[PDB]
């Protein structure tokens, strides 16, 4: 059975803190920002070339 | 690493705003005759600056600290003649 | 002729100059198929005005009283020290009265668009 | 309503000569000259008839040819009353 | 006071001799109020008196509320008929 | 009387993916009736297959769900194998299972990231298409094509 | 009185004062030196300023023409204090009003120069700067150390002169 | 006159080029967040990209659809751009360093801002499509809804200052930036500014609508340039509102000690250096806010119309009314009503 | 400017569109060259026909092409768009999109790879770079 | 690697004429050893810098301005 | 599942329900009412223990409430 509000482990103030301060949204923004400091994948065609195999048609 | 090509346009924007503001500050000071601008001036300040113009010979914001006014200060008083607000 | 008035005159001039350059330099070849409204590549029939929801009307209408409420506080924030404690009490009373109206709007669900179609929850009963 | 203005030939020829200075095509001084010439059909020349052809009529074609530039009660009110115009 | 007076008179005549649409009536109301406020504000300046400006502020707030209510009335009128006639009232 | 308002959602529309003509009827906000018109990509594939040998018909299956090419091939191959009463050898079966799951990853990358892009989450698309690039290299190395491998065949 | 509106022209009057009216000197300081001297002028000329204002109130409408002799006293007292400042404390007074000219006429931007000016004026003119209306608990702001509000750039000449006075022992 | 002209040309060039390079910065920053490069080819390091887009659009044919009020469709984007740029006349880059030093500068900001909804409102009427009218109606409703939020925060700030002069409001923050006592208002103002510019995740009209690309669907050539320029100009201008209301404008740190070490008297060198420091502080704050606009675009999916109207009228506005109550109460409790 | 601000409207009909998607993906990153895909033909310079064109779709494609403001160019991408491809003998398939619209560049492949499509875009840019505009008017 | 230090190091390794040539053709700054030359005159390079990603370790510098 | 339990049935349970299930309204209301209540209950405490109210600022020229004295000096 789904649990009701009165059987919740977290107090209402902690939940309100998560609600008003957008905790998981901030985690998502941080994950996006981490990518900004990683190496990009781009190659500079036609000066560089993607992989080609002997079977290519 | 820090991607510097992605920072180049931000650097252009930052440099443009910085240089424009510095140039504007220099132009304002030059327009003022070597002092900083007046800001947030009320009616009192406005009248005081008009009186200053009467005392320093029309030299903008130039100040004189001599106790006694010149003779011309007696006769260069201005009233304003305002057109009828129809 | 201070910088304020010159700048305000200058902005529309630049807009008009860009428009004039575009008119002078781009080609202009209207024809019937090009002149059609773009709706995903097809053509739709002309229709009587769509029936709209009341919340669409209500947001725009209720903007005006709330906007006036907010803008009536400008004389207070420009006179707060002069009116200090008496005016503080008065502005509190004014705010509370307007909040009663906000309460009315919230409790009546006045800006909610209700999805007319809802899942059927009736039990299935068989007459044996 | 299409706007027509009549002008003196000298004034209008001067204008068309002036406008020939821009790089895009524009009404010619010689077209103003031709405006005073009415069509003159050679009495002895083959026509559409000799090709077994029958020209269409401008009045019947104009609406089709000009369609993109077209500008655009008592029963309607009574009928309108039965419909819904505002909803939740 | 000329500009306010002319605006008020012409707006009133536009309201009265309106035989075109109902929106013109709404607009003429709004602009008559504007003309009255202009006359009042000029007198307030010439007397150096805050009472005129206070009344003008109140007039602005009341014109806002009157606009809101008038357009609510128009929408309620539209709800039953689906259209506004050039005599729509 | 309720009067529906009718909109052509698509075909030339980002969400309609270029080819769906979704004729919707709205009463204000809500959809009351929906009528998807399709066949803007009807190619007559089923008619064409009847004029082909089974081997010649296999590449048509690549081009049905054209992010899931190898599983399309797999279903046609399994049907023909059942009619032929032959058995795929064990290593072939393992390659088909492995590349079926690679194909499932490719498909789900496309579908989840396209779904997110439609709602407005634009970034998962880029991140997932790099993974798709890596897997398409495996496609190309076994078959010589990035998309239409024609790799899984009856037998 | 309101400022002038849409179109106005300034006009000067070329007449002389009527000869019955005794002539008087006019104050020659501009806004910054006057603001610098204002508290000393208040301290010295309070009785004459009060008498002038009381005359104006009692005249009940004719104040300009009825208080001219009181106004003459007011202006002479102001000229006297500014002359005394120009004779005994000119360097510090100039420090203070030039600082004011750089700081939008805000006294909070010029506390170092003002400290020297106040010490000079008190020692050689026996005038004291004081803010009316405060209780003994309340501290006058110009005497406050470590204020919340500080100038963007402490004035160069004033900083040097203040440090020098602290070495000498005058301040 | 001459100085006035030079100052206006400098300010205008800086603003227009900053707007041009913001589009390049958005493309590059989104790209690197998405593990790609972005424009690096049109000009060195892709630094001429915006100018290529501008010239291309300036040479592109203007189309006037058949059922269209052509005048209204060509003037609506023009007026939105004109109001968007007029907003810059009151932004100061140092004390009194502005084109318009208005004692009613805050009021000017709000009034010109409230002229910002007419583009969306008139663009839909430009044609004769009911898709267009509904989309314009929604976008207008969102715009005025979040206008209320922004105005409320303005008034809450003026409660601390009692002045409509923007320089004065900045000057009072030398004691503390107003984002420190009112940090939730910083969050709310940023959220509302993103909504007011109709940026993601508040981009209903352009990206989930009947028309394929908002109410600019029918625009080509220079009208499209006007709409695009007005949008990015409003991004920077609303960020400047954020900066002077809550971030201390052109204030960074007390450089009195450093200046007294470097210089011994006033000169054009010291004046130029102080101007540079002030302008660089304001510029770096603007850079962080622009980066935040792009970052939020990178991270989130879109709201629906119902979701955002609910967010404004049921969640944000009641909080702002509660703040209307609590701020003057705190000023009263501690006897800290600001003087004029 | 025409080369550097290259804005295509996508007629993303079929599997070819997948390869077009990969041109915008991080490995090739089309927007590094200034390419931005636009929903509206009103804001587009290039039409890329990427997929099988059916008879039911042909008027729709013509309509989208006609609403493009000038100057305008068309790239045919893939065998289906080029000449009908695998479905050339179908009752429901247009045998090449050049029966409906003028075509500036043909990109071969089924599908063309991302690099092949980029090569075709480069060919169109070469054609752009060699266009006479004011020199052509000067010749007149 | 998107770092500025990589670009500065490669430009130093490669020299200013080569820096400007690369900036005017490919737009990045690569430093690697020459492997060989085309019949057409194109030159081919391989780099082993650890800051270069997979599929970027081989590249060509074209002989003519209208490269293809 | 969760539903409004009615304020009048039980005050504290309803307040808990609101804090858990309507945080936006609950904390908007808490913040709104905190102000005036704090004003009434705390300003006298601040006056008694922290610091008294400040002396009023002049608003105009402070006119003496007295008769004009006879005075001397700076005469014509
Ligand atoms: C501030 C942004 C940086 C914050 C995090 C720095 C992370 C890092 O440096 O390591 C990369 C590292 C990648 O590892 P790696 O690539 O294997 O090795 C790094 C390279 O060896 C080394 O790579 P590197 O050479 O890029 O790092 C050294 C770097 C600095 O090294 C430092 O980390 C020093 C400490 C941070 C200060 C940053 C100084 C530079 C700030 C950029 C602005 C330049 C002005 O010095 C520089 O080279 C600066 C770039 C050159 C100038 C850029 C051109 C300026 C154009 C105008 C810009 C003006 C607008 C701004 O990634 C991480 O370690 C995790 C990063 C995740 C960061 C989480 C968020 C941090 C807090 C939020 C920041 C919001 C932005
Ligand atoms: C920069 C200054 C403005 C540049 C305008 C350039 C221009 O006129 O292009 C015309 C050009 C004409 O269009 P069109 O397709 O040829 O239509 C004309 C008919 O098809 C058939 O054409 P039409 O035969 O009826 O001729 C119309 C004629 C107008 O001619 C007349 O109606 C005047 C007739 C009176 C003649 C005699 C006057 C007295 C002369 C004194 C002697 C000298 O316009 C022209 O002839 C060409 C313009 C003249 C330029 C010549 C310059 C030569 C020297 C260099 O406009 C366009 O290309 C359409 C572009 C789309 C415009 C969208 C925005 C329009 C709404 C803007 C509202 C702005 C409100 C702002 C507040
Ligand atoms: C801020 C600044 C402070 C000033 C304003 C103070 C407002 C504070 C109100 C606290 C409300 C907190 C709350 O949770 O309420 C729950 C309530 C929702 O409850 P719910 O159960 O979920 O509603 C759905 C039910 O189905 C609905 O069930 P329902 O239909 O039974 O309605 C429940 C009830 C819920 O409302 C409430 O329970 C809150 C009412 C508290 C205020 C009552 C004041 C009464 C004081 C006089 C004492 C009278 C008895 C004295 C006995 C004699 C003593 C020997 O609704 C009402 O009846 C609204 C009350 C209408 C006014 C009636 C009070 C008469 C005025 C009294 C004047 C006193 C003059 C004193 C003379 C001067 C002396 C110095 O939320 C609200 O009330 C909305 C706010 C509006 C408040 C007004
Ligand atoms: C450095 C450059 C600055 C950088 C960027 C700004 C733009 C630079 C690009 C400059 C020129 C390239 C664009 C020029 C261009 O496409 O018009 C070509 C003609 O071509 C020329 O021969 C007409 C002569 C072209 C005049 C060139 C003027 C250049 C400076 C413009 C200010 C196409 O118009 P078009 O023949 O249909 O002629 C006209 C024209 O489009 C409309 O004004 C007329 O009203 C209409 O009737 C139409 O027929
Ligand atoms: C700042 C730059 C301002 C540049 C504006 C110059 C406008 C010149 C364009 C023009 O000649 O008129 C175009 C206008 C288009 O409207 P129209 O052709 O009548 O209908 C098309 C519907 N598919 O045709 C018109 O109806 C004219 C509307 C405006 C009237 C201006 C007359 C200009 C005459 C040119 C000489
Ligand atoms: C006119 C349209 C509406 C006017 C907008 C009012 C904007 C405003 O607040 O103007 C104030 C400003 C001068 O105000 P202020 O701050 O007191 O200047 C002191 C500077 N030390 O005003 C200015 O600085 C310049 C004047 C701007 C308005 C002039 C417009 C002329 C109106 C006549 C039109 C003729 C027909
Ligand atoms: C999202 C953007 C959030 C960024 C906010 C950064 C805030 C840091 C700067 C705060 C500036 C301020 O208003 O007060 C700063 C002031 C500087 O002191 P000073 O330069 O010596 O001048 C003395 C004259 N008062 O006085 C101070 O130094 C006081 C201490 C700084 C203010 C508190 C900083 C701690 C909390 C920072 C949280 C910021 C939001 C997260
Ligand atoms: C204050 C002014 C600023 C906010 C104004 C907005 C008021 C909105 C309140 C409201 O609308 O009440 C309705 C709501 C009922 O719940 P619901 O089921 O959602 O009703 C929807 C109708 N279909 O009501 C609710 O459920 C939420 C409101 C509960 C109110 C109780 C809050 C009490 C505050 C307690 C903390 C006080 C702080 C410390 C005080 C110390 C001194 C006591
Ligand atoms: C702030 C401005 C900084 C950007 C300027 C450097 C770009 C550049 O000068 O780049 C070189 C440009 C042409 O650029 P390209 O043909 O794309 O070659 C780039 C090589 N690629 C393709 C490998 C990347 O040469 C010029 O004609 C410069 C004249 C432009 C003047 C307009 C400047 C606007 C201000
Ligand atoms: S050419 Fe090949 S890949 Fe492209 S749409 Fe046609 S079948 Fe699919």
């Amino acid at each position: 059975r789904p649990a009701t509000w009165e059987e919740s482990e977290e107090g209402a103030l902690s939940k309100a803190t998560k609600y008003f301060l957008l905790a998981e949204m901030f985690r998502g923004l941080y994950v996006v920002l981490e990518q900004f400091f990683r190496a990009p994948y781009t190659i500079y065609y036609p000066f560089e070339k993607g992989p080609v195999s002997p079977r290519f048609r | 690493a820090i991607p510097f090509e992605a920072l180049l346009p931000y650097g252009i924007i930052f440099g443009l705003l910085t240089a424009g503001g510095g140039a504007m500050q220099v132009l304002h000071v030059y327009r003022n005759g070597g002092v900083r601008d007046r800001f947030a001036i009320d009616q009192w300040d406005s009248q005081m600056m008009e009186r200053d113009l009467r005392l320093n010979g029309g030299q903008g914001r130039k100040q004189v600290d001599q106790a006694t006014a010149p003779e011309a200060f007696k006769h260069n008083h201005v009233w304003k003649s305002e057109r009828p607000l129809i | 002729m201070n910088t304020f008035i010159i700048f305000i005159i200058l902005i529309p001039i630049v807009g008009f100059a860009l428009l004039a350059v575009n008119i002078l330099l781009a080609v202009y070849k209207p024809y019937n198929e090009k002149l059609g409204a773009f709706e995903c590549g097809l053509t739709s029939f002309n229709q009587t005005r769509l029936a709209f929801n009341a919340a669409f009307i209500l947001v725009a209408i209720l903007f005006l009283p709330f906007d006036l409420e907010i803008s009536t506080l400008l004389p207070y924030v420009m006179s707060i020290y002069l009116v200090s404690n008496y005016g503080f009490t008065i502005v509190l009373l004014f705010l509370l009265i307007l909040i009663i109206g906000f309460v009315y709007e919230i409790n009546t669900n006045a800006l909610k668009i209700n999805k007319h179609n809802k899942p059927n929850t009736d039990s299935l009963i068989y007459k044996l | 309503e299409v706007r027509h203005i009549e002008l003196p030939k000298a004034l209008y020829q001067a204008y068309t000569k002036a406008t020939q200075a821009i790089w895009w095509p524009t009404y010619s001084p010689d077209q103003v000259e031709r405006q005073f010439l009415s069509q003159k059909i050679d009495p002895s020349a083959k026509t559409f008839n000799d090709l077994d052809l029958t020209p269409m009529e401008l009045p019947d074609l104009m609406f089709k040819l000009i369609r993109p530039y077209r500008v655009n009660v008592s029963q309607l009110e009574n009928k309108e009353k039965t419909f819904v115009h505002i909803l939740d | 006071m000329f500009i306010g007076t002319i605006i008020l008179v012409l707006s009133f005549l536009g309201f009265v001799f309106n035989r075109r649409n109902i929106i013109l009536a709404f607009i003429c109301l709004e602009t008559m109020l504007l003309g009255i406020n202009l006359i009042l504000l000029r007198n307030s300046v010439l007397f150096d008196d805050i009472s005129g400006s206070l009344f003008a502020i109140v007039i602005i707030i009341l014109a806002g509320v009157e606009s809101a209510i008038g357009l609510s009335l128009l929408v309620s009128y539209y709800r039953l008929r689906g259209v506004i006639n050039s005599y729509g009232i | 009387r309720i009067r529906a308002f009718t909109i052509n959602f698509g075909p030339q529309h980002p969400a309609a993916h270029g080819v769906l003509r979704l004729i919707l009827e709205l009463s204000g906000e809500e959809i009351i009736r929906s009528d998807p018109h399709v066949g803007l990509l009807h190619r007559g594939t089923e008619k064409l297959i009847e004029y082909k040998t089974y081997m010649q018909a296999l590449p048509y299956f690549d081009r049905l769900d054209y992010v899931s090419m190898m599983t399309n091939e797999q279903v046609f191959s399994l049907a023909v194998e059942k009619l032929l009463n032959v058995e795929v050898p064990l290593r072939g079966k393992y390659i088909r299972t492995m590349f079926g799951e690679i194909t499932r990853v490719l498909n789900h990358l496309m579908s989840v990231c396209s779904h997110a892009m439609d709602v407005g989450a634009l970034t998962p698309f880029l991140w997932g298409f790099e993974e798709r690039e890596k897997l398409m290299e495996f496609y190309e190395r076994v078959s010589g094509a990035r998309l239409h491998a024609a790799y899984v065949r009856p037998g | 009185p309101r400022e002038a509106a849409a179109h106005w022209v300034p006009f000067e009057d070329k007449a002389n004062m009527p000869d019955n009216v005794p002539d008087v000197v006019e104050v020659g300081a501009t806004s910054a030196p006057l603001l610098s001297a204002s508290y000393f002028i208040g301290a010295k000329c309070k009785p004459y300023n009060d008498d002038f204002m009381l005359c104006r109130e009692e005249s009940q409408g004719s104040g300009a023409i009825d208080c001219l002799k009181e106004g003459r006293r007011v202006t002479r007292c102001a000229v006297s204090v500014i002359e005394d400042i120009n004779k005994s404390c000119l360097d510090e007074f100039r420090l203070h009003w030039q600082c004011l000219e750089q700081n939008n006429h805000q006294l909070s931007g010029c506390r170092k120069a003002e400290a020297l000016l106040n010490k000079c004026v008190f020692t050689k003119l026996n005038l004291e700067k004081k803010i009316p209306g405060l209780r003994p608990d309340e501290e006058p702001v110009f005497l406050k150390k470590d204020p919340w509000i500080k100038p963007a750039v402490d004035d160069f000449k004033s900083v040097r002169a203040y440090a020098e006075a602290k070495k000498n022992g005058t301040l | 006159m001459i100085i006035n002209i030079v100052e206006i040309l400098i300010f205008l060039v800086c603003v227009l080029f900053s707007v041009a390079y913001l589009t390049v910065a958005e493309r590059k920053t989104l790209a690197y967040m998405q593990r790609r490069l972005g424009p690096n080819f049109v000009g060195y390091y892709g630094l001429l990209q915006a100018f290529a887009d501008a010239v291309k659009l300036l040479l592109k044919e203007i189309v006037l659809p058949k059922e269209s009020n052509y005048i209204i469709l060509v003037i609506s984007p023009l007026i939105t751009l004109i109001t968007a740029l007029i907003g810059w006349v009151v932004i100061p880059l140092g004390p009194g360093i502005t084109l318009g030093e208005l004692n009613l500068g805050i009021l000017f900001s709000l009034a010109i801002g409230s002229l910002g909804v007419f583009g969306s409102l008139l663009s839909g009427w430009s044609s004769n499509s009911k898709y267009s009218l509904l989309g314009s109606i929604r976008s207008t409703a969102q715009l005025i809804s979040y206008e209320l939020i922004l105005t409320s925060i303005f008034i809450i700030i003026i409660m601390f200052v009692s002045s409509l002069n923007i320089t004065t409001i900045i000057e009072t923050q030398r004691v503390v930036w107003y984002c420190i006592p009112l940090l939730p208002l910083l969050l709310i103002f940023f959220i509302a500014s993103v909504a007011e510019t109709a940026r993601p995740p508040f981009d209903l009209t352009e990206s989930e609508s009947e028309l394929v690309a908002g109410y600019f669907t029918e625009y080509s050539g220079s009208p499209f340039v006007f709409f695009f320029l007005a949008e990015y100009s409003n991004i920077i201008l609303i960020s400047a509102f954020n900066g002077y209301l809550l971030l201390g404008g052109y204030l960074s740190f007390n450089y009195s000690y450093l200046f007294n070490i470097l210089f011994n008297d006033y000169s054009y060198v010291s004046f130029l250096f102080e101007g540079l420091i002030n302008s660089s502080a304001y510029a770096i704050k603007l850079v962080f806010l622009m980066f935040s606009f792009i970052w939020v675009r990178a991270a989130f999916p879109r709201f629906t119309y119902d979701n955002l109207i609910n967010f404004c009228w049921i969640i944000l506005l009641p909080l702002l009314f509660g703040i209307f109550l609590i701020i003057p109460s705190t000023l009263y409790i501690f006897d800290s009503f600001p003087t004029l | 400017a025409r080369q550097g601000s290259f804005w295509p409207v996508t007629f993303g009909l079929a599997c070819c569109a997948v390869e077009m998607m990969h041109v915008s993906a991080p490995r090739y990153d089309q927007d590094r060259l200034g390419i931005i895909f636009r929903a509206s033909p009103r804001q587009s310079d290039i039409m890329i026909v990427a997929g099988t064109l059916t008879n039911k779709m042909a008027p729709v494609l013509r309509q989208v092409y006609d609403q493009m403001p000038e100057p305008r160019w068309v790239i045919s991408m893939g065998s289906c768009a080029n000449g009908g491809g695998y479905y050339h003998f179908s009752y429901s398939v247009v045998r090449g999109c050049d029966r409906i619209v003028p075509v500036d560049v043909y990109v071969p492949g089924c599908p063309p790879t991302s690099e092949a499509l980029m090569y075709g875009v480069f060919q169109l840019q070469r054609k752009m770079r060699n266009t006479k505009i004011t020199r052509m008017w000067y010749r007149k | 690697s998107s770092s500025l230090y990589r670009v500065l190091r490669n430009a130093w390794e490669v020299g200013p004429r080569s820096y400007w040539k690369q900036l005017n053709s490919i737009g990045d700054t690569k430093s690697g050893r020459l492997v060989g030359t085309d019949i057409y005159g194109n030159k081919f390079y391989e780099t082993d810098h650890q800051d270069e990603i997979h599929l970027r370790t081989r590249y060509v510098e074209y002989k003519e301005k209208d490269y293809d | 599942i969760n539903a409004n339990p009615g304020f009048w049935n039980g005050p504290f349970r309803y307040l808990r329900w609101s804090a858990h299930n309507r945080p936006h309204l609950f904390f908007a209301f808490a913040i709104g009412i905190a102000g005036p209540v704090a004003a009434l209950t705390l300003t006298p405490l601040r006056r008694k223990y922290l610091y008294p109210d400040h002396s009023p600022l002049p608003q105009s020229y402070p006119l003496p409430q007295r008769a004009r004295e006879q005075l001397t000096g700076f005469d014509d």
